[PDB]
Order: C-alpha cells, then sequence, then structure tokens
C-alpha cells in the first residue's frame, strides 16, 4: 500500500481543517490508519488513530477538537480538525498498520514498526494579527 | 519412626528436585534466549513494557544459570561450589521470586495507564522513568532478601533450614508481605480498575489476569509451606513425624515456584505488538537472506 495526505495549508486561530489519507490503488480495510504531527525541531507526536474493528484514539492535546473516520467504502481516512491553534502548526503524516487491532493500543511505540506513510502534508496556523504585529 | 519420611526427602531431593529444575532450566534457557534475542534483534524502539520484560528476563536468566550447579549437588548430595556460590545462588533464587512480581506489578500499571492514555503523554508512561522503576525494583528487593544473610549463621541449605526460627519466622512472614502479597493485591487493586474502565466503555485484561493467576497459583504453595516449615524448626513445636512430612510437603512446592522463571516469557506475547509475528518474519528474512543476493541485486539492477 501507497499512502498520499490531502488538505492543510494556512488556517486562522479557531479555524478548521480536513485532512484526507488515500491509498491510491487499494481499501484500507483490513488496515489500522494513524494520524502523527511533527514541527521543526520537535519529536514527531502521535495525534489520532483509526483501528480496523473503527476504534478511535485521541492524544489529551487534540482530544474534543479532532475526529478521525474512514469514509462510506472505507477507502480514506478524514481527520477533521477544529478549534485549531497555533501550537497545531506541523507537518501531518498518515500511516498504515496491516495489524488492524494493533496501532491504536500504542500509536507512538508501535509506529516505530511500521513501513507504510505518506509524504506529510503541511498545516500552518496563523493570523493577519501577528503577521503584521 | 520417621525413617519413610526421611528416605521420601532424599529421594524427593535426589530425584524429583533435579528432573523438576532439570526441565525449568531447557524451557527456561530456550524461552529466555529467543524473546531476549527476539528484543535485540527486532526492537528498535522501547516502551515502558519493553523495558520490564526484558528486566523480567536479565532476572530469570540469572537464576537459571544457578540450576545447574542446584542439579548437580542434588542429583550427587553433596555441595562441592563452596559457601561464596552458595551465598549468591540462594539471592539470585530469591532476587528472581522477588523482583519477577514487581516487574509485572510494573507492566500492569503501564497496561492500565496505556489503555487511558494511549500517547504515552505522562511521565509514568515513559522509557526513561520505566529505567529508574527498573533499578529501583532492583534496589529495593536485594533490601529486602538482605536480612536472610543475619539467617546464615550455623553443604548449601534452604533459607528456611538455617538460623533461629523465631526471628527467621517473623522475617519470613514480612517477605511473604512485602515481596509477594502487597505486589499480588496491586495487580488485583489494578485489575479492578481496568474493569470499571472497560465497563465505562478484554485484551488488555489478559496480562493482569494471567499474572494474578500465574503468581497466585505458583507462589502460595511455596509461601504457606515456608512459613510452616519455619515455624516446625520452634521448641514449642509439637513432636513426631510432622516435621518430616512438613520438611517433603516444602520440597514438593519449591519447583513450583521457580516454574515462574521459565513460564514468564509468556508475558511477551500479551503487549499487543505481534512480536511472534515480528519473530517468525526476521526468522524468515534470516532464512531468505541465503538464496537471494543483494550485493549482485543492486549491481545488475
Ligand atoms: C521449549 C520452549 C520454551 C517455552 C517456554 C514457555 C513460555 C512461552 C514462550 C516461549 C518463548 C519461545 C517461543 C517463541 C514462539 C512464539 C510463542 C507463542 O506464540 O506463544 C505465546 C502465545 O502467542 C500467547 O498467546
Ligand atoms: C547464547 C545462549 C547460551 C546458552 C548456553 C547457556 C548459557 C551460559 C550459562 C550456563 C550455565 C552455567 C554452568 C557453569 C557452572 C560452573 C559453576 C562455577 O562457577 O564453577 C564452579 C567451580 O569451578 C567449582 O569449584
Ligand atoms: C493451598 C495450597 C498450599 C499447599 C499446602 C497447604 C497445606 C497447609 C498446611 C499444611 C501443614 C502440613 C500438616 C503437617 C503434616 C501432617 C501432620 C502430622 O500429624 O504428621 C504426622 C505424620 O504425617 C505421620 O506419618
Ligand atoms: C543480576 C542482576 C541484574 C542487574 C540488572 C539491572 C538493570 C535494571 C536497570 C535498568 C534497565 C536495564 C535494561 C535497559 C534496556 C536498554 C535498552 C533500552 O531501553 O533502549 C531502547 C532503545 O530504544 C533501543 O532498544
Ligand atoms: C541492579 C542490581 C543488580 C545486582 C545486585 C547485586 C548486589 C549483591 C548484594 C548481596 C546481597 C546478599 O548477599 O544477600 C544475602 C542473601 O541472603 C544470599 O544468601
Ligand atoms: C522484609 C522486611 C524485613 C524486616 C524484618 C524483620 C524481622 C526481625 C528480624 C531482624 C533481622 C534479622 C536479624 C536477626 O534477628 O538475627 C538473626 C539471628 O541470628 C537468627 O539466626
Ligand atoms: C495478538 C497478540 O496478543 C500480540 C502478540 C503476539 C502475536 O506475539
Amino acid at each position: 500500500v501507497q499512502l498520499v495526505e490531502s488538505g492543510g495549508g494556512l488556517v486562522q486561530p479557531g479555524g478548521s481543517l480536513r485532512l484526507s489519507c488515500e491509498a491510491s490503488g487499494y481499501t484500507l480495510a483490513n488496515y489500522a490508519i494513524g494520524w502523527f504531527r511533527q514541527a521543526p525541531g520537535k519529536e514527531r507526536e502521535g495525534v489520532s488513530c483509526i483501528s480496523s474493528g473503527g476504534s478511535t484514539v485521541y492524544s489529551e492535546s487534540v482530544k474534543d477538537r479532532f475526529t478521525i473516520s474512514r469514509d462510506n467504502a472505507k477507502k480514506i481516512v478524514y481527520l477533521q480538525m477544529n478549534s485549531l491553534q497555533p501550537e497545531d502548526t506541523a507537518v501531518y503524516y498518515c500511516a498504515a498498520d496491516p495489524f488492524g487491532e494493533r496501532l491504536c493500543i500504542d500509536p507512538n511505540t508501535f509506529a516505530g514498526y511500521l513501513e507504510t506513510w505518506g509524504q506529510g502534508t503541511q498545516v500552518t496556523v496563523s493570523s493577519l494579527e501577528v503577521l503584521f504585529q | 519412626s520417621c525413617e519413610n519420611w526421611l528416605a521420601l526427602e532424599n529421594i524427593l531431593k535426589k530425584y524429583y528436585l533435579s528432573a523438576f529444575y532439570g526441565i525449568e532450566f531447557i524451557v527456561g534457557m530456550l524461552g529466555n534466549f529467543t524473546v531476549v534475542f527476539g528484543y535485540l534483534f527486532c526492537m528498535k524502539n522501547w516502551n515502558s513494557s519493553n523495558v520490564y520484560l526484558f528486566n523480567l528476563s536479565i532476572s530469570d536468566l540469572a537464576f537459571l544459570c544457578t540450576l545447574p550447579m542446584l542439579i548437580r549437588s542434588y542429583a550427587t548430595g553433596n555441595w562441592t561450589y563452596g559457601d561464596v556460590l552458595c551465598i549468591s545462588n540462594r539471592y539470585v533464587l530469591h532476587a528472581n521470586l522477588y523482583t519477577s512480581i514487581l516487574f509485572l506489578t510494573f507492566i500492569s500499571i503501564d497496561r492500565y495507564l496505556l489503555m487511558k492514555f494511549p500517547f504515552r503523554e505522562h511521565i509514568l508512561q515513559k522509557k526513561e522513568f520505566a529505567i529508574l522503576i527498573s533499578l529501583a525494583v532492583w534496589v529495593l528487593v536485594t533490601l529486602e532478601v538482605l536480612p536472610m544473610l543475619t539467617f546464615i549463621t550455623s553443604s548449601c541449605v534452604d533459607y528456611a533450614s538455617s538460623g533461629n526460627p523465631k526471628y527467621s519466622l517473623i522475617y519470613s512472614l514480612c517477605l511473604t508481605l512485602l515481596g509477594f502479597l502487597i505486589p499480588l493485591s496491586v495487580m488485583c487493586f489494578f485489575y479492578y480498575k481496568m474493569v470499571v474502565f472497560l465497563k465505562k466503555r478484554n485484551k488488555p485484561l489478559r496480562l493482569v489476569v494471567l499474572a494474578v493467576v500465574i503468581f497466585s497459583v505458583l507462589f502460595t504453595p511455596y509461601h504457606i509451606m515456608r512459613n510452616v516449615r519455619i515455624a516446625s524448626r520452634l521448641d514449642s513445636w509439637p513432636q513426631g513425624c510432622s516435621q518430616k512430612a512438613i520438611k517433603c510437603l516444602y520440597i514438593l512446592t519449591r519447583p513450583l515456584a521457580f516454574l515462574n522463571s521459565a513460564v514468564n516469557p509468556i508475558f511477551y506475547f500479551l503487549v499487543g505488538d505481534h512480536f511472534r509475528d515480528m519473530l517468525f518474519s526476521k526468522l524468515r528474512q534470516y532464512f531468505k537472506s541465503l538464496t537471494s543476493f543483494r550485493l549482485l541485486e543492486v549491481l545488475f539492477q
């Protein structure tokens, strides 16, 4: 499986973005999908994960703000990001675990076992108020 | 009058202890080298459970490496390894029993914390914290086992046979409480909390249920008999074959408690990582490296 991320760009503090994780040639049915982010100079941080069984997990930093989901046919994985703040500025990546019930138990450890990742998508949370200060 | 219990006690040491320790040695050595080499070859990023499990395996290997000496001394009825190795072997045997149940206590707390915080955001969920805790388990257990040194006064006898029984019974009873019963109830406590979390919303419960079962079943007969054995050595204890019978019952329970070091590598396959699948895959990669020539594949293609 080959992954590719969509969505993401500039958003104002308080704004929303919907990221997409597609597997261009096949279904993400038998896979667990994880959303990870990395800010400059900082360590890769797990944000959200979805199991093959549809179970969802969220980090303490994005809970009650983010929602991970699979589409109707379950081909794509979405990451709805609401009430975005400057601290959410990072390159967002998705990863796929072929053991669908494994990844979301321990996403930050089990990500180290995964070979399938996307190229990443830049998410930038900034206001014109900060830019012109 | 008690010659039957005496003949039985000799037979139990000569044939039962040496055969049961011999099986534990094979199973334990193979299982622990498999998972140890499995971690050193497959695991590149360790979490808290990985650190404790690895530590649990070092504790087991430390004890299992002494078994060939015990097996020979029992089979021949004579300790030829001297005083120092007798002391150091008695220490690693008890350090294994007590660090084992503590390592499992800490894995159970890790599994509970991971259930609530899967992204390991809390300080107690970090591998650097696991390393410090692991070191503290080694320091605490060493200090719990150290008072046994005072009981050595008067070949290589079991701790329950040497020293003043009045003081030894108190120490044994405190060591049963601090080393076995308190870590066991702590696991039971964490078992209950996991259930409450799940009922409010089965795979993470496996490890804790199994650890409570394995330790309850393996350590209870040994710990009852060790305390009964020491109590039976008191002047106030009744006369007769009771003392000799208790000696025999206590001997039966010892390899049952030490089965821990051969069966506890099973916890490596209960942490949700698909370690077994990683073991076969890596083994297949070493088998496929024989036929495939990657040094020629890159050069020509
Ligand atoms: C003589 C063999 C020693 C046996 C010692 C008893 C403890 C079991 C672990 C052994 C490690 C070596 C076996 C590695 C192969 C995979 C083991 C396995 O799959 O068993 C765990 C099971 O998955 C749980 O649900
Ligand atoms: C990599 C896999 C390795 C697998 C192989 C097993 C691991 C090594 C330990 C074996 C048990 C030790 C047995 C040696 C017992 C010697 C005891 C001793 O120290 O010597 C006594 C003294 O010389 C007399 O007075
Ligand atoms: C729960 C499982 C734990 C495992 C074991 C729990 C047993 C508890 C206590 C046993 C004391 C042993 C009783 C003492 C032996 C018999 C008493 C007696 O009068 O001995 C005379 C002798 O047997 C003439 O042949
Ligand atoms: C005979 C008595 C034995 C005494 C033994 C006391 C040791 C306990 C202290 C610390 C943990 C030791 C093991 C530390 C594991 C090192 C590997 C690690 O944690 O690094 C992970 C990394 O990401 C790549 O594997
Ligand atoms: C499914 C199981 O609990 C994971 C660990 C084994 C496969 O090694």
